[PDB]
């Protein structure tokens, strides 16, 4: 018998940690936990972003249709009068959609004038890259909306989470003018294509199609692939580099394991060339015009 | 070196220890059921009537004179023992212990049930999920006897009554891995019983509790399992040769 | 000689999981026709040696109650006949056990 | 001592939700304090892991150590309380997921050498446990074939990157 | 120790700071008693220096919780979800601060190893190097002893 | 180097080997089946095969008596030997003992052992494993082919 | 009709599914059945069984997986039965295995399973721009060398006969077949619906028709593997992976007044009845020559 | 698939035993005969 307190509490907490470890509880809701308090959290996340929103505009995005309708089940099951103050909640699908359709717009917009050579199908592409569930999801967790998302199950599914997002971008056009809403977008959803190639969220399929297609267009005959240099064919590792010439003219030239996939990555280099999304482009201009 | 094992189970019982007893074992309840009422083999199809039944009902508990002394004796031993009163009560209480079993409240379902009726319902049941509703009653609960037991040498008056219920239930037992096991739980299918209470009469407390379960011999017979049962033979010794019956 | 050094875990288990040391599972095990108990190819049944032998032990018991000596065999063949049964023309002049059993199926009259 | 191996059996699961997959059934047993040695008892449950209940039977049955009786008649019981007391139909759909053998109590005793000299003898106890899982038995694992080989190290050489270089 | 513990590249949070920079620091809850002597640290900075951080930091939600509690403690929340829990058991009013104003600078990330102290994307600009990009071309591409 | 060698190695040496087949031999006689070790059962086989044949010799053999006087230790097996073993092993050339191998003991020794039974002796027949009938797959195509070759003759 | 072979077998897919449900709907409840074991070895076993759902491979299940491994026969009270067929009323059954002293129900069922599979791989293995009709598969004893499996072929594949690389290439068709393992089952249905389901093949709705004409309630037994359907006599075996040996042994064309049949002769032992290398050789080389037995 | 061991006297019956020697047997006399004049083929 050790006569002492400190020991045994601290095993305690031992205990509690291994028990943590074994067993671990499910995702709690931030409200749920108890240092909370919604009005002060509606007062940060307005000014940590540097925006004026309006606190009953935040408070409309910040509803959900499904959070309703359990507060209404809670309701029926309780037995008590709410519909004096639940039904007046103004959900937030209308913020939404417009959100949407400006996040949308402007997002097209402004790859337009940053791509003039991108195709309607190509800027569409990156415009649903943009707007994706999850792109908009990781924005939102990382900007603590989830968490500030008055929604039944916690988790606050993508479809959820994309929702709440877009109402409060049209909280936030509703509030304050068009060119701060687009300021916002620029900054919260283009930043995270830095780094990312046009294709890797494009997914086209005939790249050699779409490069002749391109070439037709701009009045250009016929690429050739020519085998420019390899190394090694009876290896079982074959390098093999395919350049394409238009009027002898080399345009671009892919590396590959075999001479398919080079003249595909070819293709693929040229189409880049060609569309302007280029490793060797602009950066985005981060500005106050 | 020299040490041993210990921690030996047995169990192994003595008269001489039982009957040397300071104190006697006080019991709750009798052993079963003395007199069982045996039903005639025609309540099936006089149970589609309904003025026909609740005539033979009300004509059969009055006509008997072993049950109208049983009610007397239990009047003059507690007073405010009313039988039309009864039916409801025992109603409510079967309600209840069915519901207290669905979620395993074992200390309500000792108050309610008595001790030669928990096991019967707890044994086979403890680990395993109930999912019982109660929907409909087709017909209400009808006291069909009163028994009463009186033992001399305690001084102990047990009184038990006998009430046919026609019930309309919904069962679903799962098991412990959460499949169905026994039956579908949207299902409402009817069963008839014969409830006996038992209530001791010398206890001032006394509280009503359900004591047995009596089915008919002629009650269809139960719902079939949801798994193949295979009944294995008997096991032969080899200087043994097998006998096939006919 | 004495070891140098403790062996490890590693080594102790290297050494005495080989599959040289392992149980090998045996591919010859089939079931008997007979009684459908499991026996191996080259190996006769257990359970009907067992009743075999049980019979085997009966015949003679009763065979060794016939004779009052240990030293008195007999000078002639010997034939079992059980319940129901009796000596025919080639079985007679022979010395006869006689069983109370039924004759078991497997036992042929020959 | 410390006994869980035997109430790990005793776990409820919720009723499974209509349309979710059949969990197979588990059903734990153990045999406690036998003389048989430790790892003498460890070959026999290592032979017959992941192996088919019946078949694990057949070379118990067969197997010459003095605890392939033990064991066997472990597999018995185990296959006897599933079929019993668990839900479980197809007596002969069990495989064995986990076949374990642990130490227990051991008792010391004195073994004389000569000279007077003496060692501490210990009488040696096993525990064996067993978990029979409702269901086919797994597949054995194959091993790893050229193509796989060669796509392993195709994706190896491809992984890499021009370390302190940026 | 590096084979001991984790690592993790210098990585920034949603990009932070390329478009705006948003403060990480998202909650701030200070945990201390009215009557423990060890709590005069917290007592005296919540009295003097929270309202001026409160100020001065405005997209960070401050508590203050007095409580029956031995070792005052301040748990920061940051937008990564992550959670600091530090102590200001038997500190200085300065010290508090300088704790403070570390954790509303501090990014919320892991501290661990950092393998790289550079984070660039695409750093392959105007190519990067391959075997090929220093040879030079042979008329037609022949192999040094193949005959045409 | 055991090259060459056809007696095994039992007991404490030759003498005490012959022993013991002599007294595994009274038994078989005495008892017309017997079981025990698989190595004792087969070196046994061929002194038994002997026996039949030295009883063949005729009563009188006055080589063949005093054999059997030497092996068989209970003398009242000696006129069964000559009088019911011999006279019924008359067509049978060397078909006298037959040889089965029976599941280990059940002791802790957990030895291999064998059966040995005089043939045509009064005692339940022994499983003998027995070949598949003619009716199975494998048998009726050998069957079909033993009468494709009859009929080509 | 303009049908791919892909949509014919889609479609037969589809409809022998539906028949199936409705089979499986006709029995709304789940009835119980008393089944005796009537085997030599556990006598007096009794099982619990699901009226139309359980199958004697279910009660090999509950004896021992023995049973499953060796029994390929199942005898219900009166005559064979398949693994894979549901028992209807209660009854007694007897397992029958390939070793067992009268086989020759269990190798009557082997060797229509075989020619089944035979027929199955030589349907396919054609040209589509070709058409390719089985007719039946003609019951020839066990002592004769080989299972027999009739086709006709397009008019303008009369000429050539397959030479050793084609039977080859059957052979490893037939061995690909075998080892994914596809079980058999076994469907009890009309003529009404087995002409819809056929419908193309004018041999297999002559067969269809001369079945149901000695069968007073005109009841067709149909048997399905995979995504091949056919019609035959009498149960099959339980799983393909019982046969391990097969081959293609050869071809013969007969020509009758109306059309000329193809009739391919193969041979096959199963896993339990594997041969050696010189006596497999031998039976295929018996089985080489020609096998006629249709009445 | 735990196939056993399966040697070719296995399923064999008693009657085809010595017929698969003898179609052994003469066969490979046959080999052999043929063979015995190698300068003429
Ligand atoms: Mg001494
Ligand atoms: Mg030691
Ligand atoms: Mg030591
Ligand atoms: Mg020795
Ligand atoms: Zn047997």
């Amino acid at each position: 018998a050790k006569k002492g307190f400190r020991a045994a509490y601290r095993f305690q907490k031992e205990l509690e940690r291994w028990r943590l470890l074994r067993c671990p509880p499910p995702p709690v809701r931030r409200s749920e936990k108890p240092n909370w308090d919604y009005h002060a959290e509606i007062q940060a996340f307005g000014h940590r972003l540097q925006e004026t929103f309006s606190l009953d505009l935040l408070k409309t995005a910040f509803v959900n249709s499904c959070y309703i309708k359990s507060e209404e089940a809670k309701r029926q099951k309780l037995g008590i009068d709410k519909e004096a103050a639940l039904l007046n909640l103004k959900d937030n699908q209308e913020l939404s959609e417009q959100g949407i359709s400006f996040s949308q717009t402007c997002l097209t917009q402004f790859f337009e004038d940053a791509f003039p050579d991108l195709p309607t199908e190509g800027v569409t592409s990156l415009v649903d890259f943009l707007t994706s569930e999850e792109v908009v999801c990781h924005v939102a967790r990382n900007l603590a909306v989830e968490q500030l998302a008055l929604s039944a199950e916690f988790p606050v599914p993508p479809p959820v989470l994309r929702q709440t997002f877009f109402a409060v971008i049209g909280a936030l056009l509703q509030s304050s003018g068009p060119e701060r809403t687009a300021l916002f977008i620029r900054d919260f959803l283009i930043t995270q294509m830095t780094g990312k190639e046009l294709f890797e969220m494009w997914t086209i399929t005939n790249p050699m199609g779409l490069l002749v297609e391109e070439l037709k267009k701009r009045k250009i005959s016929a690429p050739e692939s020519r085998l420019t240099r390899q190394s090694g064919s009876t290896t079982a590792l074959p390098v093999y580099f395919v350049g394409l010439y238009c009027d002898r003219k080399l345009i671009a030239e892919g590396p590959g394991e075999t001479v398919l996939v080079a003249e595909e990555e070819a293709a693929r280099v040229a189409l880049r060339k060609l569309f302007g999304f280029t490793e060797n482009r602009r950066p985005w201009d981060y500005s106050k015009p | 070196s020299e040490k041993e094992f210990v921690e030996h189970a047995r169990k192994a019982g003595l008269v001489i220890p039982h009957e040397r007893l300071e104190r006697p074992i006080h019991l709750a309840c009798t052993a079963g059921i003395f007199d069982a009422y045996v039903p005639p083999e025609g309540d099936a199809r006089i149970s589609s009537l309904s003025k026909e039944g609740l005539a033979q009902r009300a004509e059969r508990l009055k006509k008997n004179v072993a049950s109208q002394l049983s009610i007397r004796k239990i009047r003059e031993s507690d007073p405010n023992f009313k039988i039309k009163d009864f039916p409801e009560k025992a109603k409510d209480i079967f309600i209840e212990a069915h519901l207290c079993l669905n979620n395993s409240d074992h200390d309500r379902l000792h108050t309610l049930v008595t001790e030669n009726c928990f096991p019967d319902m707890v044994w086979d049941i403890r680990y395993k999920t109930v999912r019982w509703s109660f929907v409909e009653s087709l017909e209400p609960p009808q006291v069909v006897q009163v028994r009463c037991s009186s033992l001399m040498n305690q001084g102990n008056i047990y009184g038990q009554v006998t009430v046919r219920m026609h019930t309309r239930q919904t069962l679903a037992i799962y098991d412990r891995f959460g499949r169905l096991m026994y039956g579908q739980e949207d299902v409402p299918r009817d069963v008839l019983e014969y409830v006996v209470f038992e209530k001791h009469l010398v206890d001032p407390y006394g509280s009503w509790r359900m004591h047995g379960k009596i089915i008919p011999p002629w009650a269809p017979p139960k719902q079939p399992i949801l798994k193949t049962v295979m009944i294995p033979g008997p096991q032969l010794k080899p200087w043994e040769e097998f006998e096939e019956p006919q | 000689a004495a070891p140098k050094n403790r062996r490890s875990i590693e080594v102790n288990r290297c050494r005495r999981r080989n599959p040289q040391k392992l149980i090998k599972v045996k591919n010859n095990i089939d079931v008997c026709p007979e009684c459908g108990h499991l026996k191996q190819k080259h190996i006769l049944c257990g359970y009907c040696y067992e009743k075999v032998r049980k019979e085997t032990a009966e015949i003679r018991r009763q065979m060794g109650k016939q004779e009052g000596g240990p030293f008195r065999a007999p000078t002639t063949e010997t034939v079992v006949l059980y319940s129901g049964e009796t000596p025919s023309e080639q079985d007679q002049g022979k010395r006869i056990i006689e069983r109370e059993r039924k004759r078991p199926s497997w036992f042929t009259q020959n | 001592i410390s006994r869980k191996w035997e109430k790990k059996n005793k776990i409820v699961y919720p009723p499974q939700l209509p349309g979710e997959p059949r969990r197979p059934a588990e059903i734990y047993h153990c045999r406690r304090q036998i003389k048989y040695s430790k790892d003498k008892m460890w070959y026999l449950a290592k032979l017959i892991r992941g192996m088919s209940i019946d078949q694990a039977l057949a070379q118990l049955e067969f197997s010459d150590k003095k605890g392939a009786q033990i064991i066997k008649e472990v597999l018995l019981e185990a296959q006897d309380m599933a079929v019993r007391d668990h839900n479980v139909e197809f007596r002969s759909n069990l495989y064995v997921a986990e076949s374990t053998s642990g130490r227990g109590q051991y008792l010391k005793r004195i073994r004389y050498h000569g000279r007077g000299r003496f060692g501490i003898m210990e009488k040696v106890f096993c525990h064996y446990f067993v978990k029979l899982v409702e269901g086919p038995p797994p597949p054995r694992e194959a091993p790893k074939t050229a193509v796989a080989h060669a796509r392993e190290y195709i994706q190896e050489l491809r992984n890499r990157t021009i370390t302190h270089a940026l | 120790t590096a084979r001991g513990t984790a690592s993790r590249f210098l990585t920034s949070v949603l990009h932070n700071g390329l478009g705006r920079y948003v403060q990480q620091l998202q909650r701030l809850s200070f945990s201390l008693s009215r009557d423990a002597p060890s709590s005069r640290g917290a007592r005296e900075f919540v009295e003097r220096e929270v309202t001026d951080f409160a100020r001065r930091n405005p997209g960070v939600v401050i508590y203050v919780n007095p409580r029956p509690c031995c070792v005052p403690r301040v748990v920061a929340e940051y937008l990564n979800g992550a959670v600091r829990e530090e102590s200001i058991h038997c500190k200085s009013v300065e010290e508090i601060a300088a704790l403070v104003q570390k954790l509303a600078d501090q990014s919320g990330l892991d501290v661990i190893r950092i393998r790289k102290p550079f984070h660039t994307d695409s750093p392959s600009i105007q190519g990067q190097w391959h075997p090929f990009t220093n040879k030079p071309t042979t008329l037609g591409g022949l192999r040094p002893r193949e005959v045409q | 180097i055991s090259h060459g060698r056809v007696f095994r190695r039992l007991g404490l040496g030759p003498e005490s080997r012959i022993h013991l087949l002599q007294n595994l031999l009274t038994g078989l006689v005495r008892h017309e089946r017997i079981e025990a070790s698989w190595a004792r059962v087969d070196e046994l086989r061929g002194y038994a095969e002997k026996l039949i044949d030295y009883g063949k010799l005729g009563d009188t053999n006055e080589r063949a008596m005093r054999m059997a006087d030497f092996w068989l230790t209970e003398k009242d097996l000696i006129p069964k030997l000559f009088q019911v073993l011999a006279p019924r092993f008359q067509g049978q050339n060397g078909g006298y003992t037959r040889m089965l191998q029976i599941p280990n003991r059940n002791e802790q020794d957990r030895a291999k052992m064998a059966v040995i039974e005089y043939k045509g002796n009064c005692l339940p027949p022994l499983p003998l494993p027995r070949r598949d009938s003619n009716l199975t797959l494998l048998n009726q195509l050998l069957q079909g082919l033993r009468q494709d070759q009859e009929a080509s003759s | 009709s303009q049908l791919s072979p892909t949509e014919l077998i889609e479609m037969q897919n589809d409809l022998f599914n539906k028949e199936k449900n409705r089979q499986l709907s006709l029995t709304p409840r789940t009835e119980k059945i008393e089944v005796k074991h009537v085997g030599k070895t556990d006598p007096g076993t009794v099982f619990v069984m699901n009226k139309n759902i359980s199958t004697p491979y279910s009660c090999a299940m509950h004896l021992s997986e023995w049973y499953c491994r060796k029994s390929i026969l199942a005898l219900v009270d009166g005559q064979p039965w398949d693994m894979y067929k549901p028992l209807t009323k209660s009854c007694e059954i007897k397992f029958l295995t390939f070793k067992d002293d009268d086989p020759g129900e269990v190798n009557k069922a082997y060797w229509r399973s075989c020619a089944m599979m035979m027929g199955c791989v030589i349907e396919r293995a054609f040209k589509d721009e070709y058409v390719v009709s089985l007719v039946r598969a003609p019951e020839v004893p066990v002592i004769a060398g080989a299972f027999c499996y009739d086709v006709v072929l397009d008019k303008r594949l009369d000429e050539w006969m397959p030479t050793k690389e084609n039977l080859h290439s059957f052979t490893k068709d037939a061995r690909a077949l075998i080892y994914k393992d596809l079980p058999f089952e076994t469907l009890e249905v009309e003529a009404k619906v087995a002409l819809e389901i056929f419908q193309h093949n004018k041999y297999k709705l002559d067969f269809i028709e001369e079945k149901a004409s000695q069968n007073p309630e005109r009841i067709v037994k149909l048997h399905r593997f995979g995504d091949f359907i056919d019609v035959s006599e009498g149960p099959l075996i339980p799983r393909t992976s019982i046969c391990f040996q097969y081959e293609v042994s050869a071809v013969h064309n007969l020509q009758t007044q109306s059309s000329l049949v193809r009739r391919f002769q193969g041979l096959s032992l199963p896993v339990h009845l594997r041969a050696h290398f010189t006596i497999w050789n031998k039976l295929l080389e018996r089985s080489r020559k020609m096998v006629t037995e249709d009445k | 698939h735990g196939k056993s061991v399966t040697w070719w006297d296995e399923h064999l019956s008693e009657e085809n035993v010595p017929f698969v020697k003898q179609l052994v047997s003469d066969e490979n006399k046959a080999q052999l005969a043929s063979k015995l004049c190698p300068l003429k083929d």
